[PDB]
This record gives structure tokens, C-alpha cells and sequence, in this order.
């Protein structure tokens, strides 16, 4: 709404293409090795219909960024 | 686009450092 995080995660899901987990290699493309690194790490595994290998869930990303410990 | 989308985390990320500094 009034943060930046829906956004980004809309972008997340065209940067995949309608994916709820995204290549690891793909991101790490995309986002310097640091922050790609942070986030392959940050991700949860896959999880769905579906086992997409060398892709994890996006959204466990966003879902532990969001959670903050002074909010 | 892909470098549209990348921008986005950049400038959240960036933002949001600031927003913690204030509360």
C-alpha cells in the first residue's frame, strides 16, 4: 500500500513470470552477488504443485523481511 | 523490466534503512 515490498513482490512475480519461486542463478543475476546470496538463503524450498528445481520460493523472502523485531 | 524490477528492491532497500532511522 503505502510501502514498497507489494511492489516489489509484483515485479518478483513478472521478474519470474507468474512464478512463486524464481532460479537461484536467475536472481543471482539480476541482484548483486551479495544481496542474490543474502536472498538464496533468505529463500525456503520451492514448495507447491510442483518441485522446480534450481528455483526456490520467492515469497518466504519477503515474508522474512517483512517481519521486523521493532515493529 | 527486469532492470525496472531490480530498481525497485534497490530503492526499497534504500528507503528503507532511512525509515528505520526514523521509526
Amino acid at each position: 500500500d503505502t510501502d514498497t515490498a507489494d511492489q516489489v513482490m509484483a515485479s518478483f512475480k513478472i521478474l519470474a513470470g507468474d512464478k512463486n519461486y524464481i532460479t537461484m542463478d536467475e536472481l543471482r543475476r539480476e541482484l548483486p552477488p551479495d544481496q542474490a546470496e543474502y536472498c538464496i538463503a533468505r529463500m525456503a524450498p520451492y514448495t507447491g504443485p510442483d518441485s522446480v528445481p534450481g528455483a526456490l520460493d520467492y515469497m518466504s523472502f519477503s515474508t522474512a523481511l517483512y517481519g521486523e523485531s521493532d515493529l | 523490466g527486469k532492470f525496472y524490477a531490480t530498481f525497485l528492491i534497490q530503492e526499497y532497500f534504500r528507503k528503507f534503512k532511512k525509515r528505520k532511522e526514523q521509526g
